[PDB]
């Protein structure tokens, strides 16, 4: 019973999560928090062209947001409203280089159409001094609201089911997100249809319940990483990639 | 769709059911409640000691 | 996560579970769906008639509750300037996603005689929550939808069944900004218009007289996704 | 008297004069993947007439349809005449990206090459890749939505007819609902008939 | 032949057939004369009366849709001015007999 | 055949017009008057609606609308295939 | 026994190749020619990255090189040395695009190192009138050797085997290229001990036999098409699309 023996190897018991080639480590336990169950595979009821996912390349982590994360933002703070099926691409072209450059994003560039379920790992890296709670919320289809900015505030996230990333613990936050939408299959390009806020599951918005709290001498800076998986996924459409406009 | 080519009934309406009657017949109302068979209960310790 | 739980700390002991209210009125109250079912105000208007087959009034059909018309400065419809959206659109906004059909029980006034035709147009998308509204090829008598004539001169009332002609998997429930440009034929079931059959003589008589609607889900609405409520205002606050 | 015994029949809709000097980027029909297929009658009356294919007038009562379209290409060619052509799919092209179309940007997605030698006739299934599972009605009453995809038909190897045939060679452009096709919802027609063209404008 | 079918280059795999609409709305649509059987607008008219017996007005019976009034220039049936035909002789132009 | 219908109590007549001609099938296109008694070969019949006002009531119904509806109902066998006309699409209209 | 009855379908039996979302059809039976048995895989020797082939994007046919081939041109004369894996990226980069906007090339992007077997379907249109032959030959290794200027003839590659593409018969050319090489992968970049040369396995050279010959009124020219289905592939060592350099 709580018979501490730490060594040059450290004491605790590492925790993997091993993909295709991506391997990342936690210490600490994930808060895991499942919105829905998961979806059925929907290729049969309006896909003719050849459906293959990639689990080769689609299914590795991807860092999309680290942010340092100080004391002096305020209790209810936005941190980073990240848009997964967009912030995936749009981080890429924010290190300044096409889609097609990442080997977890080349079927976005070809294919036409994307389903499938997302994970969300968002590690966080506090001292064990350091004391503050985020949360880490999905809300599906964000944009498709207009009184979501009167909502976007931690007492409306706290009541639909979220992770929490104590900054105590150093706690890390797995998130399963399946696909959930009204139609069955996101585009990722200009659409006959619909051109205005593209390839839009929702909205992974990380709120602050209670900032940082340090004495005078202590790490101001929380540095804060988001990983995202793409696993159970499926493209059609196959393409060409000339008609693949940016992201916005 | 078959057409239902046999002719119907043929009564009379009235206006409200009767006011008399009290004993031996099923009265319909539009209730105000919100389960259609839901009906009062006396619980255990209220009981109805006066018939 | 959220509904987690780590050091309970009770002192109670067991209380009689009454089941809902069955031990005491004879009734559950445990499943919301079927308090979703009693019926509560959708819409009302005054007519402003400005041919036979003219659309007296239009209103997309959603769950959702409408754009809520208060009204003008002087003349509030007194229950939508005070008693804010009732209970179907209180849940709603404890959701997201909707599949479901509806029904609409419209009450027209008693003063008309003209037999009514109504129609139900799954084709007419909805272009935002501004003029989501009512609203008095659209504007006339169509053929193929679904249609049905209630004649007022027997009973001035037509109750509905809306059911879901949508190509989704389920549709938007919020309060909707038209994001997406497809995206809008994801919130109504459908355009309703209500269109009297008065000639121009007769449709004096019918000018400002109001017309009350009702909804009502009806045993086949799932509401799925699960989010959080809203900002609310209290209503006993109002001065 | 059934949808699925109306659209099995097909209409010809679409006629390409496809001629010996095109080269082998030249495009023969850009026709949308709908059954609302196009074909103007040159008539003189401000109601232009259109005729439709069968899958597209019985489809034009419906709101919303789904499934594969076949087309079938009956090209008239003696068996001396030679081509080669794609008939080929692009999943997703709205009113901008309708345009910069060739072969090259073509042969990315579905698209089949036909080899007319001594056989003149092929029908290509056209997919059905949308992501909606049905696809709302294109034109609808008096009130616009463009196809889930749009078919090409590009000249991969042109013409090379001996020298005591014909320069040119007609291609008949035939359309028919698939054996998926179907329809659902009931609406207001599209399309009326030419009994009375007369029309009041009011 | 009309409906032969020489050499198909099909490149779609299996579509899932929803059966017309039965396994998403809990209905058919296989079948058009199910559909033919919903009520449609025949025609319409506006009383001018210029005997207790006198026959009012007369039609001609028939599923075929009657010769479309559309009206004078100055008050068209705004239905059959605009919206053309509706649904039953959109299909009955598709065909020649009846029987019914 | 006939049939009354009370306006006083619902003014609305709901009909069912049989088949009787002396054919195998009717005629369904736009019908020139060919033959002579190829004009029995097209309708079901002529029906008529007659109101049963005297001369002073009548003044009151001039100028109300009577819509008629129709449909199908059970019978109808539409026999041989003929290709559509040519069509006019409604949202082209001025 | 020879009994013509043709129509409006014509009277042969049309052939086909389905693959994943591309089906190509031929008149004409192929004059298949295999220099080499299918080989083994290799992906157990030397690699430890995930390897995942992509059979439904990778194994699509595409056309490389189409070209005139008048009577004008000589008894002897090159029409096509396609070294078959660089002309498949550099016919992409002749379309004057990126080699991301193509859904059969964006794991060259991707991944390093390829592995695997190639298909080729010449087609021709000849006219039937015309009179002609051309050869299609696979050498392993072209620019490897120093001498071949003095062997590219048909003289020298009628002695390996070959296909035959007669104008007469408009016949069609199948030519099934298994990989051998010195090195069991080819890698498609930039690489640390190679740069020179890079993702060249040969070359598919189509010299002429013997010419059109034709009257004074006869159809001059003949279009001929190029297939190339890339069938067994694999692919290793998952890196930056930033690494790929354009290709010679
Ligand atoms: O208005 C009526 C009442 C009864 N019946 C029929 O008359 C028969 C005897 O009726 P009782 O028994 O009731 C049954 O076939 C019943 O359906 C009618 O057709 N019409």
């Amino acid at each position: 019973m709580d018979n501490p023996n730490p060594g040059p190897d450290g004491e605790g018991e590492v925790e993997l999560e091993k993909d295709s080639n991506v391997v990342l480590t936690t210490q600490r336990d994930p808060s895991t928090s499942i919105p829905a169950p998961v979806s059925v595979k929907w290729s049969r009821w309006t896909s003719n062209d050849v459906v293959d996912d990639y689990a080769t390349i689609t299914s590795r982590w991807y860092q999309i947001a680290e942010f340092v994360w100080s004391k002096d933002d305020p209790f209810d703070k936005e941190l980073a409203r990240l848009i997964l099926p967009r912030a995936l691409l749009s981080s890429i072209e924010a290190n300044s280089d096409a889609i097609c450059d990442v080997p977890n994003t080349i079927p976005f560039k070809v294919h036409a159409y994307w389903r499938g379920d997302m994970e969300v790992r968002v590690q966080i890296n506090s001292n064990k001094f350091q004391v503050g709670q985020l949360q880490a919320t999905w809300y599906y289809s964000d944009h498709e609201n207009l009184n979501i900015s009167s909502k976007r505030s931690v007492y409306g996230f706290s009541q639909m089911d979220h992770a929490l990333i104590s900054a105590s613990a150093s706690n890390e936050a797995k998130l399963v997100i399946p696909f959930k939408h009204v139609y069955p299959f996101l585009p990722t390009r200009i659409v006959p249809d619909w051109t205005t806020g593209i390839l839009d599951m929702g909205a992974l918005n990380i709120r602050v319940i209670a900032p940082l709290r340090m004495s005078a001498t202590g790490p101001t800076t929380c540095n804060v990483v988001v990983f995202i998986k793409l696993n159970n996924s499926e493209f059609t459409g196959t393409s060409s990639g000339k008609f693949y406009a940016s992201q916005i | 769709n078959p057409s239902y080519q046999q002719s119907p009934r043929h009564f009379v309406p009235t206006g409200m059911h009767s006011l008399a009657l009290g004993t031996n017949l099923v009265e319909p109302l539009h209730a105000l409640r919100l389960d259609a068979a839901g009906t009062t209960q006396h619980p255990v310790g209220c009981a109805p000691d006066e018939d | 996560e959220e509904s987690r739980n780590t050091t309970v700390l009770d002192t109670t002991t067991t209380l009689q579970s009454s089941g809902f209210g069955r031990a005491f009125f004879g009734e559950a109250f445990n499943d919301l769906k079927t308090l979703m079912r009693r019926y509560q105000l959708y819409g009302q208007l005054l007519l402003s008639v400005t041919d036979i087959d003219h659309c007296m009034f239009t209103f997309p059909c959603l769950p959702q509750g409408l754009a809520l018309d208060i009204g003008s400065a002087g003349s509030p419809h007194e229950i939508f300037n005070r008693c804010r959206d009732g209970i179907i659109p209180l849940i709603a906004s404890g959701y997201r996603f909707y599949r479901g059909d509806l029904r609409y029980k419209i009450v027209f006034p008693s003063n008309v005689n003209s037999n009514i035709w109504v129609q139900h147009r799954p084709d007419r998308r909805l272009e935002g929550w501004s003029a989501a509204k009512i609203v008095n090829g659209q504007g006339v008598y169509n053929h193929g939808y679904a249609s049905h004539i209630q004649i007022t001169r027997v009973n001035n009332v037509i109750e509905l069944e809306v059911p879901f002609y949508n190509a989704t998997c389920y549709n938007y429930l919020q309060a909707f900004n038209a994001s997406s440009a497809a995206s809008s034929y994801a919130v109504s079931l459908g355009e309703i218009s209500v269109g009297f059959q008065a000639t121009s003589d007769d449709i004096a008589s019918i000018v400002n007289k109001p017309v009350t609607i009702y909804y009502s889900i009806g045993d086949g609405m799932q509401f799925s996704q699960w989010v959080g409520y809203q900002p609310m205002m209290i209503l006993d606050q109002l001065p | 008297m059934t949808v699925s015994s109306i659209a099995s029949r097909y209409g010809l809709i679409r006629r390409v004069q496809w001629k010996k000097d095109h080269a082998k980027g030249s495009l023969l029909l850009q026709l949308d993947a709908d059954p609302f297929v196009e074909q103007r009658i040159e008539g003189t009356n401000p109601i232009s007439l259109y005729w439709f294919a069968p899958v597209g007038v019985v489809s034009s009562m419906f709101m919303q349809w789904r499934g594969s379209l076949e087309y079938r290409f009956d090209i008239i060619a003696s068996q001396f005449h030679t081509g080669r052509l794609i008939v080929g799919y692009v999943p997703g092209l709205t009113a901008s990206l309708q345009l910069q179309m060739d072969y090259m940007k073509l042969k990315s997605s579905s698209y089949v090459v036909f080899d007319l030698q001594e056989s003149n006739s092929f029908t290509f299934e056209v997919p059905y890749v949308s992501y909606r599972p049905w696809w709302v009605r294109k034109y609808g009453g008096n009130y616009s939505t463009d196809a889930p995809s749009t078919l090409f038909m590009y000249v991969q190897v042109p013409l090379i007819p001996m020298e005591a045939v014909s320069d040119t060679i007609d291609i008949n452009v035939y359309v028919r609902g698939g054996s998926s096709f179907e329809v659902c919802v009931p609406v207001q027609p599209s399309l009326g008939l030419n009994w009375n063209t007369d029309f009041i404008l009011r």
